[PDB]
């Protein structure tokens, strides 16, 4: 039972670009009609309007489901074996762990990369849109909640359950994320640089979809050696761009490719942590095989 | 300084060390000059001229009462997520003599020509010719990356580390933490 030369997994939890606007903390209650932030020239930098102390970011999120379901697979036997292993994992334990971790990331401001730095108060509001109506809402505080530490909360558990259901394919899930960060008057935001060219849509600055989905999947906290760094964005080979060091090297058995090959072909069940990591990677998607 | 506070910047994947340290310096600048105080100073214990870096940790040298209010202040706080901060600790009795300073110079001939022509009312060519190629000078010491309205790319931060001496003269420091003309405790 060799692997399939062609393997692809459609991404799940795929966000969209993140728009930016400006307003006042007092106006947070009704963000409607908030003026957008326009790119300007000096290089190019973007600062809030003359009298504006709060930044707003709005991006949607969808949950497709069928993470394990391959988009294209050369062999039927391999696909069936993989689906069986995935089903076994789901039956034994649900995605509640992944959903809870994802919920924490959404609650906190981890998606924002540089704007949060030196942010006194970041207030996030995550709604749920079903049939065009807000079924249930939640409001959290990014500053109080640990960015690098995961704490349990009733709201987080409910959100994790909803996400787990969506991933399992119970029903469609749509999440509207809205963040409010207090920086200061005339401060400078840090949008996603374009190849200095700032990313702008509809003559408005925004952040790339992938740059957000990268942070949302920071679920890799089971590396073989820990120096206290914290969670690392789930990536094959546990690579890190900023640190310039690659944890979870291929020499060890913690490698994603090795773990998946063993757990599918050789039926070697790795640690529960590794199984979570593998499911996270499958959700992220990619190209495997040859 | 009877109490030493060691702020250790914890490694983070989202941000690099240079940007983090720059944010730290910027936040501290407003938290010290605006806050007041007779003597406010910090030193880089990890300072090394081989790598031309600013160090992976910082040490704020202040009095006990000064540090008591400094850490409690909201401005100086809130960055505990990426930086590990403790409480004041008495410095060791043996101490070296070190003065951290900043180097001020202009590397642009244009600024000098403009400043000269705007005072004596000279011509464009008089100011251009009067500034030769030997007038462009800038510090070559290790400069941390600070990105702000001053420069689009990473801008160098000129920090001069004083040589080690025996006699240690203390005194009031600057607002942004610049050298006030006296050394600081080196541990």
């Amino acid at each position: 039972l060799s692997t399939a030369s062609v393997l692809a997994f459609e991404r799940k939890l795929d966000p969209s670009d993140a728009l930016m606007s400006a307003g006042a903390w007092a106006q947070r209650d009704a963000s409607q009609e908030w003026p957008a932030v326009t790119v300007r020239e000096k290089v190019d930098v973007a600062n809030l309007p003359s009298d504006a102390d709060t930044l707003k970011v709005r991006f949607t999120l969808r949950v497709l489901g069928g993470a394990g379901t391959p988009s294209a697979c050369n062999d039927a036997a391999y696909r069936d074996k993989l689906l069986q292993t995935v089903a076994t994992y789901v039956n034994d334990q649900g995605f509640a762990e992944l959903a809870r971790r994802y919920a924490h990331n959404l609650a906190n401001a981890r998606f924002l990369w540089r704007n949060r730095v030196g942010a006194e108060a970041v207030e996030v509001r995550i709604n749920h849109i079903r049939q065009g109506e807000v079924a249930r809402a939640w409001r959290f505080d990014a500053l109080a909640i640990g960015l690098r530490d995961f704490k349990a909360d009733a709201e987080l558990d409910a959100l994790a359950e909803l996400i787990a259901s969506g991933l399992s394919g119970s029903g469609h899930v749509l999440l509207e994320v809205v963040a409010f960060a207090r920086i200061g008057d005339g401060q400078e935001v840090f949008p996603s640089q374009e190849l200095k060219t700032l990313y702008s849509v509809r003559d408005a600055a925004a952040i790339h979809s992938q740059k957000i989905g990268n942070a949302l999947r920071t679920i890799d906290t089971w590396y073989p050696d820990e120096d206290g760094l914290g969670p690392i964005a789930v990536e094959p080979y546990g690579s890190v761009t900023s640190q310039g060091k690659a944890y979870r090297q291929p020499k060890q058995k913690l490698d994603f490719y090795t773990l998946l090959d063993n757990w599918v072909l050789r039926d070697e069940a790795p640690a529960v942590e590794q199984q979570h990591y593998v499911i996270a990677n499958l959700i992220r998607g990619g190209v495997f095989g040859e | 300084m009877d109490h030493y506070l060691d702020i250790r910047l914890r490694p983070d994947p989202e941000f690099p060390p240079a940007q983090l340290m720059s944010v730290l310096f910027g936040k501290l600048h407003q938290a010290l000059v605006a806050q007041g105080g007779d003597r406010i100073g910090v030193s880089f214990p990890d300072l090394d001229e081989s790598r031309s870096r600013l160090g992976e940790r910082l040490r704020i040298h202040a009095s006990a009462d000064d540090l008591r209010a400094l850490l409690a202040r909201p401005w100086l706080e809130g960055l505990r997520d990426h930086l590990q901060f403790g409480e004041p600790a008495v410095v060791p009795h043996p101490t070296p003599y070190r003065q951290v300073s900043r180097v001020q110079a202009k590397s642009n001939p244009e600024r000098l020509r403009r400043r000269l022509m705007r005072r004596h009312d000279l011509s464009e060519e008089e100011a251009r010719k009067r500034i030769p190629d030997t007038v462009a000078r800038a510090l070559d010491l290790p400069f941390v990356t600070l990105r702000s309205q001053s420069t689009g790319q990473h801008f160098r931060l000129f920090i001069r580390h004083g040589p080690l001496q025996v006699t240690a003269e203390e005194g009031g420091f600057t607002c942004y933490g610049l050298s006030k003309g006296g050394f600081v405790p080196w541990f």
